RNA sequence: GGAUCACCUCC
């Protein structure tokens, strides 16, 4: 309680009632797996969705409430545990794009997806960025030049740009090493 | 060096007397107040004890400060809970404050004591609070920040400010 | 290819 009042850090996030299955996982492994991670405790409400992460006594480094919350962000906005993990490394940050900022959404989208997700394989390939679609949101991982990058490109995508000049676009920003 | 009169202060209880304790103050490395028996409790205190334990942690309230002589006295009964809870945000702000600035160290290769010093100290003394100055380049721009600190702090603490602090 | 994709699913 000494700690409590004067060290707890905490964080407090809501994602989609669809993902909650996944954030948790099969026997609680996911959030589990989180915890272990980071060293934090997460706790996740069924029917709301509202998730609290907060640093525990065992918390050794500073930033991990920010990283698991990040991760739980990243799960709620489409990636899998797994492509989250990311989050992880060193210097990579997650990045959520509201489309309907941008912009007709199905549409948009599927431009983004491409034909059987041609273009966010292209996307994630070029940029070194991961990129999740999903609901109303585009969400990248990934460091702050794969971020823009890729954030580049799905915003010319949403503003109408061919296909064509997005990967003449990308080929010029990689020919840029 | 020292905290004002009227500053709230988050310190440690070191040292227990009939009349009195002496506290360590946890922001000011190494400086010691006293806290006199009857600015322990809005009520009457017949022992000390029943309110303080050696190692215990406290706001409290800086009723008395003489530079000079290195004097400090400070009051638990005139903090009011608004007044606690919002010393005790301002701590764990501080602790952010403090993270973010380590990393941002850590990333450009300078130890903790310049960090200090080009950052920490003109970040404080300008804005009040070293996470004010943060949230305020989280708002408007890292350039905020242009002219206190040297010119290449400002595109580590532009990632980890805008990736880390909230616009409020 | 010529613009909807794959993985993850209640502690």
């Amino acid at each position: 309680d000494e700690w409590e009042e004067f060290f707890k850090q905490e964080e407090y996030v809501k994602i989609p009632k669809d993902r909650i299955a996944v954030l948790i996982g099969k026997k609680g492994q996911t959030k589990k797996e989180i915890e272990k991670r980071t060293k934090t405790k997460i706790t996740i409400d069924s029917e709301t969705g509202e998730v609290w992460i907060t640093s525990t006594k065992e918390t050794e480094d500073p930033l991990a409430v920010w990283k698991a919350r990040d991760i739980v962000l990243a799960i709620g906005r489409g990636f899998s545990p797994e492509r989250a993990f990311r989050l992880l490394n060193e210097g990579e940050y997650l990045e959520i794009i509201n489309l309907t900022d941008i912009i007709a959404l199905p549409r948009v989208r599927g431009r983004i997806i491409g034909r059987k997700g041609r273009t966010r394989q292209i996307i994630e390939e070029m940029s070194g960025a991961s990129v999740s679609v999903y609901g109303k949101t585009v969400a990248i991982i990934g460091n702050p030049i794969q971020i823009e990058i890729a954030k580049t490109a799905i915003e010319k995508l949403a503003r109408g740009s061919p296909h064509g000049s997005v990967y003449r676009y990308l080929e010029r920003r990689k020919k840029d090493l | 060096e020292y905290p004002e009169e009227g500053e709230f202060v988050v310190a440690t209880v070191k040292r227990i007397h009939n009349y009195g304790a002496f506290l360590e103050l946890d922001e000011y490395p190494g400086k010691e107040a006293f806290m006199h028996i009857s600015e322990v409790a809005s009520t009457w205190v017949r022992n000390i004890r029943d309110y303080l334990k050696e190692g215990q942690k406290v706001v409290a309230k800086v009723i008395r400060v003489d530079p000079r002589k290195g004097h400090i006295d400070l009051s638990l009964r005139r903090v009011t809970q608004q007044q606690r809870k919002a010393k005790l945000q301002e701590f764990k702000r501080a602790q952010k404050a403090e993270n973010l600035l380590r990393l941002a160290a850590e990333k450009l290769g300078k130890d903790f004591e310049a960090a200090w010093r080009e950052v920490w100290v003109p970040l404080e003394e300008e804005w009040g609070e070293v996470y004010a100055a943060f949230e305020d380049a989280a708002k408007d721009g890292i350039e905020v920040l242009k002219g206190h600190v040297p010119d290449e702090w400002l595109p580590v603490l532009k990632e980890i400010v805008e990736n880390y602090v909230e616009v409020p």
